[PDB]
């Protein structure tokens, strides 16, 4: 089982640099090209560069010469990409991929991708979120089924992790994309259950904000 | 660099019907070895991209043959013979004939389903929040279709445009519906100066606005 694991989200100050890692396993690292791709604001992909770990040979998209530097540690089967002097345009999600094109065969083997690494270039300060339980009064949806919510507001930077009943309750869950306003994000999630479950059995909102090492559970009491 | 143009930008198709996406290049993609390096990728919601086709029409392993690719020169087409729920996502064509490699802008494929009226839930500020001096009123408009909806907040009969924060989810791969959240944030003091808080929606499924509200008082 071929796998590529990328490092976590990064918050970088303007003008500084970062080194992203792409740890691979399940195949002979030195025998295939590893490519790096950039994605900005949703649909919008760009090819950055490729490296052949076996020789260390690299090819860069002109646009990125001086911006990105690719390396690869054969002893650990890890490819790295250093981004230098970060600015606005560098905020994006970066993916590494064992693309699979075999130049000699002029054919392809399966492409395997890493999960992506989100880089945020900002000088805004890290802020812990405030989690607020949303019990219904009118958001009851009468009997039959009732819907509860969880409001996570005023945090920076992304991401935040929100689960219900520690992940036990996954169906009928809606987690909305965080929205930035005045240097802080707001995110919310709703969960719909039957009148029979709540308030009879407890529903708890679990939130984690790695950047500030915040972990909080809010029980939706009536 | 080669410019890759994809059309349409978005396509809505019912499960079971065919779909086709076009990709035009600014230069012929015929390489000097006679091979044409044009690939098609699919990026499903919340997932990394995945290659579907290479060399214009060769399917990657594990890719359903419902998907077909064709074209040459500067014109290429990806066709899905019978759309299934799992086809939801953004499709991209990417060329490797000319360096540097360039991608098209993507085509979002959305599943066309029967119209669904929103299930709206409204929530007054939590005690915890009021304690901090803030007050947010939240309204969830769950599982509706089409995505096009307009929500307005009204306090004591007048529209409130300032302090509103809206968020939408992508199309759900379980029922093909959309959901949206709307939060109105005020100071605790102003919150305690008004009576009725209304979350009002305009959607295809109704000739009149869809409403949900509450009156804050005491007891
Ligand atoms: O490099 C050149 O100049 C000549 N062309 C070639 O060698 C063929 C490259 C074919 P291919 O690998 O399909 O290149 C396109 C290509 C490569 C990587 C990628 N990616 O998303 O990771 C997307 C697209
Ligand atoms: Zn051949
Ligand atoms: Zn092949
Ligand atoms: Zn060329
Ligand atoms: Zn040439
Ligand atoms: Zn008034
Ligand atoms: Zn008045
Ligand atoms: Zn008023």
């Amino acid at each position: 089982e071929m796998q590529l694991q990328q490092s976590g989200a990064e918050l970088l100050r303007p003008g500084t640099s970062v080194k992203l890692s792409c740890k691979t396993s399940g195949y002979i690292f030195t025998s295939y090209w590893i490519h790096w791709v950039k994605q900005r604001s949703g649909q919008g992909l760009e090819w950055i560069a490729r490296i052949y770990p076996g020789t260390g040979s690299t090819y860069y998209n002109e646009k990125f010469k001086g911006k990105a530097t690719l390396t690869a540690d054969k002893s650990s089967s890890t490819a790295y990409m250093q981004l230098s002097t970060l600015k606005s345009e560098d905020s994006a999600v970066y993916f590494c991929t064992r693309w699979g094109f075999i130049p000699v065969r002029e054919d392809y083997v399966m492409d395997y991708w890493g999960q992506g690494t989100l880089v945020t270039v900002s000088s805004a300060k890290t802020t812990a979120p405030s989690v607020y339980p949303l019990a219904p009064v009118c958001g009851d949806t009468t009997g039959s089924s009732v819907t509860l919510g969880c409001l996570v507001k005023g945090y920076f930077p992304e991401p935040v992790t929100l689960t219900w009943n520690s992940g036990s309750l996954s169906s009928g869950v809606h987690t909305f994309p965080a929205v930035l306003q005045s240097d802080l994000y707001t995110l919310s999630s709703s969960v719909t259950v039957t009148s029979s479950t709540w308030p009879s059995q407890s529903i708890t909102c679990n939130v984690a904000h790695p950047a500030s090492s915040t972990k909080v559970d809010k029980k939706i009491e009536p | 660099d080669i410019v890759m143009t994809q059309s349409p930008l978005t396509l809505s198709v019912t499960i079971g019907q065919p779909a086709s996406i076009s990709c035009k290049s600014s230069q012929s993609l015929l390489y000097s070895n006679g091979k044409t390096y044009l690939n098609w990728l699919l990026q499903r919601p919340g997932q990394s991209p995945k290659r579907l086709i290479h060399l214009v029409s060769k399917l990657d392993s594990g890719v359903p043959d419902r998907i077909t690719g064709s074209g040459s020169g500067t014109d290429f087409t990806l066709k899905i013979s019978r759309v299934e729920a799992a086809d939801l996502g953004v499709y991209y064509c990417v060329q490797g004939t000319h360096f540097p490699y360039t991608f098209g802008g993507g085509t979002k494929l959305e599943i066309l389903r029967g119209d669904a009226a929103p299930t709206v839930s409204i929530f007054p500020p939590s005690s915890e929040q009021l304690t901090s001096g803030g007050a947010s009123v939240v309204c969830f408009l769950n599982n509706f279709y089409p995505k096009d909806i307009n929500v307005k907040w009204k306090i004591d009969g007048s529209e409130r445009q300032n302090g509103v924060l809206n968020s939408w989810t992508d199309q759900d791969s379980k029922d093909s519906t959309y959901s949206m959240s709307s939060t109105l944030t005020l100071t605790k003091d102003e919150y305690e100066r008004h009576n009725s808080y209304t979350c009002e929606a305009t959607h295809k499924t109704s000739t009149s606005p869809i409403v949900k509200s509450f009156n804050r008082n005491e007891c």
